[PDB]
RNA sequence: UUAGUUGGGCACUCUAAAGUGACUGCCGGUGCAAGCCGGAGGAAGGUGGGGAUGACGUCAAAUCAUCAUGCCCCUUAUGACCUGGGCUACACACGUGCUACAAUGGAUGGUACAAAGGGUCGCGAAGCCGCGAGGUGGAGCCAAUCCCAUAAAACCAUUCUCAGUUCGGAUUGUAGGCUGCAACUCGCCUACAUGAAGCCGGAAUCGCUAGUAAUCGUGGAUCAGCAUGCCACGGUGAAUACGU
RNA sequence: GCGAAGAACCUUACCAGGUCUUGACAUCCUUUGACCACUCUGGAGACAGAGCUUUCCCGGGACAAAGUGACAGGUGGU
């Protein structure tokens, strides 16, 4: 009966290591609540490009939060055990 | 008169009004966002090479 | 465009008496997306229309084609290092086009309160080969007339 | 059946009945004033001759007042189509079974809206 | 202030005019009803313009009378 | 009629605005208190209740009374010494509108190009 | 159950990772071929719509005031500290916007449908005091959950009946709210009052080829506070292209 | 409706008045040690004067105060 949640910056990271723990979680338990996406969040920022004026000439960056969790159904003493045990790759978001 | 007002950016004022913000790079005062305290031109030239991660070019 | 010809679309039938003159003349009333403010005024000049007329409205609104389409468009040609008037024979665009923009241009003209009535009273008053709107169709052949 | 248009969605599920074209929990000429706009929702229903043959449930997000009158069209002209596969030959023709493509458009900077741009003065 | 709880004089006119010319140095601390009768002389950005706080010009910033840009015609 | 030439064939609400003083808000409250519905036509109010709106009507301000204050306080800030006043004589705005461009409903017309 | 609220289920939607789909592919005319004119099928047809991406180089084009730098000048002042002030001044001329000149409208009441974003020392609900801007109160939330947050144009009834007006709202007086040590020069907003030009704009000039122009709202960055501007998001939705 | 994605103060580069000199701000050194923060008077504050005062850590170590300079310091010019 525990969750746990995702937030990465790029998808490939993060739904590869969430296919990682949640074979784990089979080990450790049948009832697992599988990776499930929750809408990403975007944010925008217009700089401007020219050192001086020409204000008609802006770069719009970008950067985007994917995100996923994961749950527990009918846990056993392994879950809590075999949960701590592992390192994501660095920007993968932990939180049970 | 210019590498003087950073230490008056620096130090702490005599009214919290009179406190405001400049890039943590180069002191420059307009257009300093928050979330980076970067000015315009510094935000950008690191994002190119790459130091602020996340942070992408856009096409939409 | 540089390029060739266009065909255009100006295409929807619209609900009651499905026709085409009557999304048209419809589309060719509205102001800054008023579809809703044209729509109902469109089919209450019918309904006065179809009542101090008698006979039927689409009919009543059609009657008012003949007496509103122009023949003869004075065309701006150039000769000379200038421009001149040198009449032509509009084609079927700028006939329903301009035909239809003739009653709704000279909506100032019927002199009532309401465009419920004002667009109603027009149509019949061309109707009857009377009005504005056939004369300026006469007054358009006239400048036509003299080139 | 499933229909979209604009920034609308409607999910329609269409059973044999009397024919009242229900919406959203709502009687449909409560739910829309101007029923001469609510005829052209009889187009999936009288192209093909069951005008008053079925009764239709609806479920309705987004978009606006007209914004859904198009997807209501197409989401029952999709269920319809389903009863029978000889609708088809005359949903497919009519202009039904597709969707319209068109919405908005982004804001490109510099330019007061999407395609507009500010005005312009030599000297 | 423009609410109703609170009417502040600078820190120290009050004060000098207390006891009490007077130069009051910079602005901004509106005559109350314990000041009519001390000429006070409010700064304004080059020399001191001298006004007299009569009973009229009561609860009026301090600064007002004094004009800082000077238009003598265009 | 009240005062001054107030409409006839106006509303009660409406022609009731006609003062110096009797505007929408004061109005709709003093034909409130007189008690005649607001829809009543002004060119057949009752000489049972004309002889009410005077009482209500004496309480507040009118035209030719409360018109001499608008002087009265507008022409001691001149005298006063205070800068607004100055832009009251001048023919500038009082407040802190900019008068470098476009401020022209208290400098007159748009002035000879000079 | 007053409410998707509760059990319960991921059926439909929808969210988001891996895939399919459109390529002149097929048919007719034409062409030698490239291609061009039309038809089926398909959600979509001729680079489907739109972004990002800007070759060789031109203007001795802009910036020594983002940062850096060649050389020069000041180096008890052309450096440094504060308080006040100017950056908002006005007899005028020009550029870009906002609001109107009314009946496709105003006033009054009812009432319906969004998309995209922001929130921790932050968003701040309910009730209570208020015409009032607001104040007290503290629920829920490190958020597909709670909050910012009731969107307005539309629509349905009554009134107004073509007047510088039941349009318009500048300007000014009084009386007030917010932040901030402080709103006079010089902030934003509210009530009452006041009620000005304007009755569709001369020669000339500007934008846009479809969800486009036009028009009505919302969010963010900067931000103790202040935007008719800027960057984004949706709702209603047109007119014409013979031709160079 | 241009740099300015926020000119009441601050930002501010500008003016007037009032004040500082190895300097408000860095690196080389020495004598002190962790230096500050706090209250009272005057002033417009910038700053002066009084007090408790800052109890370092492991000869060495970070941070600071005070003493003359190398220097700093220029949103000054092209
Ligand atoms: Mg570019
Ligand atoms: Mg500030
Ligand atoms: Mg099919
Ligand atoms: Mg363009
Ligand atoms: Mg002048
Ligand atoms: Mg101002
Ligand atoms: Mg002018
Ligand atoms: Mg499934
Ligand atoms: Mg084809
Ligand atoms: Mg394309
Ligand atoms: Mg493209
Ligand atoms: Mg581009
Ligand atoms: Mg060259
Ligand atoms: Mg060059
Ligand atoms: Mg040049
Ligand atoms: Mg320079
Ligand atoms: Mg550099
Ligand atoms: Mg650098
Ligand atoms: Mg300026
Ligand atoms: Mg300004
Ligand atoms: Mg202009
Ligand atoms: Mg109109
Ligand atoms: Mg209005
Ligand atoms: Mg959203
Ligand atoms: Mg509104
Ligand atoms: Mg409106
Ligand atoms: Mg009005
Ligand atoms: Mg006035
Ligand atoms: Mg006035
Ligand atoms: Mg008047
Ligand atoms: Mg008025
Ligand atoms: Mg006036
Ligand atoms: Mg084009
Ligand atoms: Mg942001
Ligand atoms: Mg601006
Ligand atoms: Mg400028
Ligand atoms: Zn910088």
């Amino acid at each position: 009966k525990i969750r746990i949640r995702l937030k990465a910056y790029d998808h490939r990271i993060l739904d590869q290591s969430a296919e990682k723990i949640v074979e784990t979680a089979k080990r450790s338990g049948a009832s697992v609540s599988g990776p499930i996406p929750l809408p990403t969040e975007k944010s925008i920022y217009t700089v401007l490009r020219a050192v001086h004026k020409y204000k008609d000439s802006r770069e719009q960056f970008e950067m985007r939060t994917h995100k996923r969790l994961i749950d527990i159904v009918n846990p056993t003493p392994q879950t809590v055990d075999s949960l701590m045990r592992l390192d994501l790759p660095s920007g993968v978001d932990i939180e049970i | 008169a210019k590498k003087s007002m950073i230490a008056k950016q620096k130090r702490t004022p005599k009214y919290a009004v009179q406190a405001y913000t400049r890039c943590e790079r180069c002191g420059r005062p307009h257009s300093v966002i928050r979330k980076f305290k970067l000015c315009r031109i510094c935000f950008r030239e690191l994002a190119y090479k790459g130091q602020i991660p996340g942070v992408k070019k856009a096409s939409w | 465009p540089r390029k060739g010809p266009v065909a255009k679309r100006d295409v929807l039938p619209d609900p009651i008496y499905n026709s085409k003159l009557v999304t048209r003349l419809i589309n060719k009333m509205m102001v800054d997306g008023k579809r809703g403010k044209s729509q109902a005024i469109l089919y209450s000049a019918f309904d006065i229309i179809a009542q101090e007329t008698g006979k039927d409205p689409m009919e009543v609104f059609e009657q008012a084609m003949k007496n509103i389409m122009p023949l003869l468009e004075v065309k701006a040609r150039r000769v000379g290092g200038a421009n001149y008037q040198v009449p032509i024979e509009v084609r079927a665009d700028r006939r329903s086009t301009l035909g239809l923009r003739w009653l709704v241009n000279y909506a100032r003209l019927r002199g009532e309160k309401t465009m419920e009535v004002r667009v109603a009273r027009e149509i019949m008053d061309a109707a009857n080969n009377t009005g504005a709107s056939v004369k300026k169709r006469e007054d358009t052949h006239k400048m036509a007339d003299a080139n | 059946g499933t229909g979209r248009r604009k920034s609308s969605v409607a999910r329609v599920r269409l059973v044999p009945g009397d024919g009242k074209i229900v919406i959203n929990n709502r009687d449909w000429e409560d739910y829309i004033p101007f029923a001469a706009l609510r005829e052209v929702i009889k187009q999936p229903l009288v192209a093909t001759e069951t005008l008053g043959n079925y009764d239709v449930l609806v479920n309705v997000h987004g978009g606006g007042y007209t914004g859904q009158a198009g997807a209501i069209r197409h989401g029952v002209a999709r269920a319809l189509l389903q009863v029978a596969p000889e609708y088809r030959p005359a949903l497919k023709s009519a202009g039904l079974l597709t969707r319209d493509p068109r919405m908005k458009e982004r804001k490109k900077y510099g330019l007061k809206g999407a395609r507009r741009a500010p005005q312009f003065s030599k000297r | 202030r423009s609410l109703k709880k609170g009417p502040f004089v600078d820190d120290h006119l009050m004060k000098k005019v207390e006891a009490a010319v007077i130069k009051t140095w910079s602005r901004r601390s509106t005559i109350f009803p314990t000041f009519v009768g001390q000429t006070i002389a409010v700064y304004d950005g080059r020399k001191h313009v001298p006004v007299y706080v009569q009973e009229d010009m009561v609860g009026h910033k301090l600064g007002e009378f004094a004009p800082t840009r000077t238009y003598r015609g265009h | 009629i009240a005062g001054v030439d107030v409409p006839r064939e106006k509303r009660i609400v409406i022609s009731l605005t006609y003062i110096y003083g009797i505007g929408k808000q004061t109005a709709k409250e003093v034909l409130a208190e007189a008690g005649v519905s607001e829809d009543t036509r002004t060119r057949d109010l009752t000489e049972e209740e004309l002889g009410k709106i005077r009482e209500i009507l004496d309480r507040i301000k009118v035209e030719g009374d409360l018109r001499r204050e608008v002087n009265l306080n507008i022409k001691r800030l001149i005298e006063i010494g205070s800068y607004r006043g100055m832009r009251h004589r001048r023919g500038l705005p009082v407040r802190g509108q900019n008068t470098k461009n476009n401020a022209r409903t208290r400098k007159g017309p748009s002035k000879t190009v000079a």
